């Protein structure tokens, strides 16, 4: 609950709250009462919306890819990593160390591709989503034994009903998801540099179980991340400069802020 | 065989929902937690930290360290103006890139007090007095010290203590204000005026600088989370 | 009784005295402490001298001119070539320590200026060119202060770090650097700045050579000014003292 | 084995919650943890500095 | 519960209930018993239907818009405001100050547009509805990063199942939804005048997630408002004159009531 | 934690209600609040005027 | 795995219905209420107020 | 006539799920269990057994 | 719960834990403390994932077959046996004797076959799955009285909704599912040899209830096995050599392990 | 603890901070107080805002040269054209108030001089 | 007749389970049976051999 102001009356004392020393590195907490007379106003406002859990707990689309029922690309492959979407990456970059569980929803939408094949009879498409942890086998082809998934987790979904959704625990060899890593892979100090060192989260594949019809059909899958039970450590300043690459923090230098007319202008 | 009935709103994908979901990996031994210093539990713990304000954002000054400095020199007169800006933390170019502003640009509403900490960065022999003023709306901005004197003002004397705090209170008609511009919830105007002068001894510089930090009071609140209009992507970065 | 501007600090066999200093800032409210038994992961016995490892090492001094943009230091790298702390972090595999940072810049009553001393944890820095990443010889300078730049670095292919000052190299507003533990040395009042950073990392222990946690940054927000007749060479000194240092995994010398 | 808790309503009613999945990582997001401690970031100095006092005596 | 009449018998007294003074501004509450003999009739009738909650708690369609899978208009934009539908606006105008929560249901219906493209294979259309609060980004195009919705609320809906529905709390900076505002935006007294001053509720966009087929498909979305936990203050007289604009109360003068033959006619 | 209340039936039977959502703005519409006070609009005069009395003596 | 059975009347949009619905904005701090004079709690409080009658509605 | 509402994640086939399912053969008399030596209850009981290491894996 | 190490200090004693005798057939359990000084580290790690139930309880696809609405093959026949999929067979072969219940899920996906028949009107296909225990009748034809299933268990499934799923108890005349059988059927010692002796689990048929349309439609069915309440006895060494046949353990000899440069190389 | 050279004064919505100030002089030992009922003569009810009327009004500044003789101000007249104090003393007939006087003149360590600030009651000239 | 048990969560909350089918072979998979006994495979010798002793005296 938000604090409430306390009523105050005219004062004339040597001690002065307003005058302090900002060189100490201390934020001087001054109630409006110190610099002017105030009346007792109770505050019934709450800080409920601000909490880290309510700020980060909203579904956001990390990446979307496409696959075709018949054609050169029959299966889709994506290395599961964040930093591909600016909206979520910026929100996560606020804290150096983060630790959260995750909820994943897959919005799969199909569409017909233009062709010349006649006598089309569309049938309910079925989509299989598979997750390969770092080290497992890779389906070099859309039809391969790897798709048996004797151990890997997978989800099958027929088109027409509610989207798939699963919950994922905190998968990390450390004690927190590091967002920034100022170091190299080799102790030699030569090699991969940056956060891409700590990205070994696996890969996610998707395919069509059954060929829908004779005419070509293209399906696009979108992946949504929902942080749950989130904990944040070491707060950091907000980005400011637009992102360029998804493997590092390389950027182009940009002005501190938008300019105005003069130093006494009240309008942008 | 329990007879049920589905209601409108079934088999939908609402973004800000909170339900339960079967886990893809059952019986996972989570790595235990450890004590890491500086745990954040609420975003208003970041808004209560002082943030350097780029008051001098004029032209090219935004592309150097001269944006955070406010020039003050020994004048031949008295009652002139040093600087001024509207009370628009989530909109004005002055408060847009401050930590407080960066936090506010995520939430539609805001309420509470503000704390402007001014630090004089001149020599050890230069003395002076300044008049900080906050004038609520109703009229235009003040143009002369006889007009900003009637607002909420705090005379500041430069001395051993080199820091002064201006507590902009909460004087409004509505419980909350919009972070976006709206004339119905206009904020006011913050103006600083020379009180007497800035006098220096011989062989000392007569042109000094002042810095300003913005922070929120113990009674700040925000509401209605929204997307920020600052970050944008043309395509998926790769 | 006494005043708050005077302070004395003793560590190992070294002492630091200040007569015009502000209040010490102690990290995020945590004083550095040894690794407890309910948090460790290495089953080997650790070594803790706590005298040779913990002491005030004085680094090289840099000159503060009227057109100086700022300097940055890496705490694990800077002390890697100085004393038994360097010898130990070199003969071991895992290390753990907190640090005490003291910055000394003194000027008379007729000078003016202001410095920001900030300890940024995990300061990843962007390269000048988007495709390349910075090299190990450009990012960290052993017992050397890497200076910044007033104008943007060229975008031509290179392994140079982006040293533009109004972005701090990490791509942020230099104004919002305050969120981290920081001190202000204004030549009007303060003559020194003290910081006490605990061990901030996402693991119990990490290798010092391939991971530099904290990056001290000094930024002159308000430039230095004076009139003819005053001394123009005003230096800046930085003294770093390790605290509660321990190690694990004794291995053959590695450099 | 149900859990009854309070709802977030205006100022100036109990709701029911039951856990069905046995992984403890499938529970609903805990949204009501309104606890804070701004002493770590603001006023982090070693020696206490009272408000109305000469910060540097 | 409705009150019941009390039995009365012939009276001859100086005090007269029927004669009063209407200049005082007081409604003389006279039971039928005062002006004639009455018998004791118990009333079991109830005033349950009349209550403000039961009067305003019925779903009503505020606005409907159209978007096309392929064509110039691929996304729809609507500023969320009332006063576009006469039936609900008239009901709300009864009280000067209102305060209610809201329930929103979106009836999305697609249809095929006439064309010449052959070999059509229709696929389940997916519709995304997004709400941008005042200040957020705007999707200048149907395909844009804004549609990631990292913070904004959104709903995805596949065609074929129950319609979407969400509940919205009381969003207002004041203490009540003002229905009438006799003032300007500028203190200068020149500028926007009327209720349009207090309408900053945001914007609502909608789009097709996946192109359904080769042939053009047009979809229309209707929005329904359902007030909940409603409170009303300061009752007002009913409209009478038909509405003209959705930004003010401008009207064309109309007769008090429909006329008849004479002053003693019993028929319209 | 269920709430049992009465049903609206004719004159001259309990129903069950459980809240599942933890926002307190998702509850069903409260329809049974049959309370009134017509003294504000009718008979709003400052001085009480009894029914059978010369309103202006 | 509770076996159920849907009844006639499912997945419909009835106008005068009263169910529960997930909120789009969770944990919203509603603006507190204040005392505003003249609160209406029933429409028959308006019907009991005198209303001028246009008895002479003849022609113009 | 209990009003419900399906959530995202319905009518899906998740691989690593744990629900209940109606049996195809009701009232089946399972063959009783017997004591068979060497029952395994955890795979780390196999990892704690010595395994010959092929250190000299050079060429042929 | 994983055990925790105990702290130890420098020792100088005649008794030596490191030196033992490996000829006895005993695994010398030596804590790191015996061969070097160690500190007291509590272990909060758990062995929950390893348990036999969590290792084998993941759905895995044993076999998939195809059938056509109109054509030579109108029904599918499969002898219910394991050892047709390498991923699950290898996991099961770890233990000589296994005893588990089973959960079966059938993913049935249809597709249109290319043809020349015009005016196609696709209709919801219905799929019937039937299990014939060893001894029952066999549907020599897609249309036959056997499909009445007066006693056999069966499942009917219309395309468009969630996949079928059933639970099966422990069906064996013995006390455990034997995985290896070193013997013959005849006591003469001549005849079927190996595990195929103990495979009499029945047969599983599947067919289309109704002809979908005029144009040919091919449907493929995949069968998934999910072990429940599993018990394992007599642990065995892992396969190593790829499988060749599904009736025995015949194999082609393969090298112990992949080779390297020399005996002191640290890289593969 | 603290020193006596630092002082802060708050009145209405205005504040005055000084870091090198001497001890405040309080008139003839009497702090200004409202008119008691055993001393009044006007039988009408008085009006007392005490917020708009009571606050620090800053007047115009004058330059101190090497040949400046001095300056004088009249407290009722100076504030007659500034804020609600001017509006009230203009719309009424009888007024009563005490005054707080603050004079600010700052110079470095290398200047010299001395000023006398005196409040003369009833200064007929 | 419900069964309340504990959830598998991290180190350093009760869930509910009800059986609906009456075959006892339809229950959910029992995943929490963390019991072991490595004495059968490791150290299976007839005569006990203490750790710090000459295995062959
Ligand atoms: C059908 C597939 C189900 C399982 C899919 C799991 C994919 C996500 C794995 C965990 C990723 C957690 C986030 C890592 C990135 C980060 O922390 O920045
Ligand atoms: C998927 C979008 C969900 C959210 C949509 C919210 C749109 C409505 C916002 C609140 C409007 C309340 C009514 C304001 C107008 C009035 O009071 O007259
Ligand atoms: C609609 C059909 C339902 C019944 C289908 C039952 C098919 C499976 C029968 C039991 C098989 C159990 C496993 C035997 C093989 C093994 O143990 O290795």
């Amino acid at each position: 609950r938000v604090a409430d102001t306390v009523g105050t009356g005219p004062t004339n004392s040597e001690a002065i709250p307003a005058l302090t020393a900002a060189e100490t590195g201390h934020t001087s907490q001054v109630v409006p009462g110190d610099t002017m007379q105030t009346r007792h106003v109770k505050n019934y406002h709450s800080r409920s919306e601000s909490t880290v859990e309510n700020f980060l707990c909203r579904s956001a689309c990390v990446y979307f890819t496409e696959y075709k029922n018949s054609g050169s690309k029959r299966y889709a492959e994506w290395v599961v990593t964040t930093r591909q979407a600016a909206q979520l990456r910026r929100k996560l970059e606020f804290f150096t160390y983060i630790r959260f569980d995750l909820e994943l929803t897959f919005v799969i939408t199909s569409t017909q591709q233009p062709s010349t094949t006649q006598n089309q009879d569309a049938q309910i498409l079925t989509h299989q989503i598979m997750y390969v942890p770092p080290g497992g086998p890779v389906p070099d082809k859309v039809d391969s034994y790897v798709w048996q998934t004797s151990t890997n987790p997978s989800v099958f979904w027929t088109e027409g009903n509610a989207p798939p959704r699963m919950s994922i625990p905190f998968l990390s060899i450390g004690n927190a998801y590091s967002n920034f890593y100022d170091g190299w892979s080799e102790f030699s100090r030569n090699g991969v540099y940056g956060i891409n060192t700590l990205n070994n989260m696996g890969t996610l594949y998707a395919r069509h179980v059954n060929t829908g019809s004779t005419g070509p059909i293209k399906s696009t899958i979108r992946i949504y991340f929902k942080p749950k039970h989130v904990k944040a450590w070491i707060p950091r300043p907000p980005r400011l400069c637009q992102y360029e690459k998804a493997k590092n923090v390389n950027f182009q230098p940009s002005g501190v802020t938008t300019t105005r007319q003069s130093i006494t202008t009240m309008t942008n | 065989g329990l007879p049920t009935m589905n209601t409108p709103g079934s088999c939908q994908f609402l973004t800000s929902d909170d339900f339960q979901s079967p886990s893809a990996m059952p019986q996972y031994d989570v790595t235990p937690e450890m004590k890491i210093p500086g745990e954040v539990k609420n975003l208003m713990e970041i808004a209560e930290v002082d943030s350097v304000v780029p008051v001098q954002n004029v032209g090219e000054k935004v592309n150097s360290m001269e944006a955070y400095q406010i020039p003050v020199r020994s004048n031949e007169g008295s009652g002139t103006q040093v600087f001024g800006f509207p009370l628009q933390p989530g909109y004005s170019s002055v408060f847009s890139r401050t930590l407080l502003g960066e936090i506010l640009n995520y939430y539609t509403h805001w309420s509470g007090s503000i704390k402007l900490t001014f630090m004089f960065c001149g020599s050890a022999m230069a003395t002076g007095k300044f008049l900080l003023a906050y004038s609520p709306p109703g009229a235009g901005a003040p143009t002369k010290r006889v007009d900003a004197m009637l607002g909420t003002h705090v005379v500041w004397d430069v001395g051993l203590q080199s820091s002064c705090v201006l507590c902009i209170p909460w004087i409004s008609q509505t419980h909350y204000r919009y972070v976006a511009s709206d004339e119905y919830t206009a904020g006011g105007f913050i103006t600083c005026w020379y009180q007497t002068n800035i006098v220096v001894p011989a062989d000392a510089q007569s042109s000094c600088y002042i810095m300003c930090f913005v922070s929120a009071c113990n009674d700040f609140s925000v509401r209605l989370l929204k997307d920020t209009p600052f970050i944008s992507q043309n395509s998926f970065f790769q | 009784g006494y005043s708050d501007r005077v302070r004395s600090i003793t560590l190992g066999n070294s002492t630091i005295t200040t007569q015009e200093c502000a209040n010490v800032v102690v990290g995020y409210g945590v004083w550095p402490d040894y690794l407890k038994d309910s948090e460790a992961t290495a089953e080997d016995q650790p070594t803790q001298p706590d005298v040779a490892t913990c002491r005030f090492y004085t680094l090289d001094s840099v000159q503060w001119q009227k057109t100086s943009p700022g300097w940055w230091w890496k705490l694990p790298d800077a002390l890697s070539n100085l004393g038994l702390f360097g010898q130990n972090m070199q003969y071991h595999y895992l290390g753990r320590t907190g640090y005490t940072i003291h910055v000394q810049c003194n000027a008379s009553k007729f000078h003016q200026g202001c410095l920001l001393v900030v300890c940024v944890p995990e300061a990843e820095m962007g390269c000048a060119t988007l495709d390349n990443t910075p090299s190990s010889a450009e990012l960290l300078g052993g017992d050397a202060a890497k200076e910044f730049a007033g104008e943007p670095i060229a975008s031509g292919s290179n392994k140079l770090v982006q040293r533009v000052v109004y972005n701090a190299g990490m791509g942020i507003g230099v104004g919002n650097l305050t969120i981290f533990p920081h001190q202000w040395i204004n030549l009007r009042t303060n003559n020194s700045a003290t910081i006490v950073m605990p061990y901030t990392n996402s693991v119990p222990m990490d290798n010092m050579f391939r991971h530099n946690n904290i990056t001290l940054m000094v930024i002159p927000f308000v430039p230095l000014d004076y009139c003819p007749g005053s001394t123009t060479y005003v230096p800046i000194t930085v003294t770093i003292a390790p605290m509660c240092a321990e190690y694990n995994g004794l291995r053959l010398a590695s450099h | 084995g149900a859990q009854v808790s309070t709802q977030k309503t205006g100022a100036h009613i109990h709701y029911t919650n039951i856990n069905y999945y046995k992984d403890a990582a499938s529970n609903s997001a805990t949204r009501q943890d309104f606890a804070q401690d701004p002493g770590k970031f603001t006023e982090p100095v070693k020696d206490i500095m009272i408000k109305s006092l000469p910060a540097l005596n």
